[PDB]
């Protein structure tokens, strides 16, 4: 889920 | 009776991260301007459901309580409640924002994409049942809230800490009933039935899917 993820930690 | 100190709170801060939620006018612009078809339509229509999710993540990261979850859980709450709060959201877009020509374009992409009057008829009937019960902005909101810290998707792990934040988020709404529409005693059950109607949207949904492209967002949210 890597742009999950990266939308997730911002 | 009224909320507590901390309903209001908890309120508060559903309803601010609501109200940051906006879809921007370059997509807008393309419901009203570019070509009509099958592909470019359902095209259009995949750009605006990307754009949801990703309201919806930094809507879902804002929710109280919703950042201290572990991160598989929170994945797992995400892709449960997709479909269902991207259905919620439009159904407030179109009884209250979009007016009568513009609703009837976007409707007529919809009808007009390749998809099954099997999803179409029930999302269009979703949303003027939805319209009827003249919703508050905080009843969206919360319901939203409600939808996405669902304790029962497949795939979470710690069930009962996702529990935990959604029993509070229900009690508040029930006040909520009581005191922007006490007219109607049984409201708090009407919006319980939509949660459940939201439900069968998964199963159309999954029937879509089999049937076929998307973007990388939606294909993750989705598998
Ligand atoms: C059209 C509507 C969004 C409308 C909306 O939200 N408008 C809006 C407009 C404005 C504005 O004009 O100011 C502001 C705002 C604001 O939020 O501020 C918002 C989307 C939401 C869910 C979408 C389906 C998801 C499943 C499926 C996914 C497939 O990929 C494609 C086919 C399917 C059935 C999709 C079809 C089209 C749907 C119904």
């Amino acid at each position: 889920h890597q742009l999950l993820r990266y939308l997730l930690d911002k | 009776m009224e909320l507590t100190p901390d309903q209001q709170t908890l309120l508060h801060f559903i309803m601010d991260s609501y109200n940051k939620q906006r879809m921007p006018q370059e997509i807008t612009n393309k419901i009203l301007k570019e070509a009509f078809s099958a592909e470019e339509n359902f095209l259009i229509l995949t750009e605006m459901a990307t754009n949801h999710v990703q309201v919806l993540v930094e809507f879902t990261k804002k929710l109280p309580g919703f950042q201290t979850l572990d991160h598989e859980d929170q994945i797992a709450l995400l892709k449960g409640s997709a479909v269902e709060a991207m259905f919620l959201r439009s159904a407030e877009i179109f009884n209250k924002k979009l007016p009568s020509g513009h609703s009837d374009l976007l409707e007529a992409r919809i009808r007009n994409s390749g998809i099954s009057d099997e999803y179409i008829t029930p999302m269009f009937s979703f949303y003027k049942s939805i319209g009827e019960l003249k919703m508050t902005q905080e009843e969206y909101a919360l319901l939203t809230a409600i939808v996405i810290l669902s304790p029962d998707r497949q795939y979470i792990k710690d069930r009962e800490a996702v529990e935990k934040l959604q029993e509070p988020l229900l009690d508040v709404l029930q006040k909520l009933c009581k005191i922007h529409q006490p007219e109607n005693p049984q409201h708090f059950a009407c919006l319980l039935g939509r949660l459940t109607e939201l439900r069968t949207f998964n199963h159309h949904h999954a029937e879509m899917l089999m049937s076929w492209k998307f973007t990388p967002l939606l294909c993750e949210i989705w598998d």
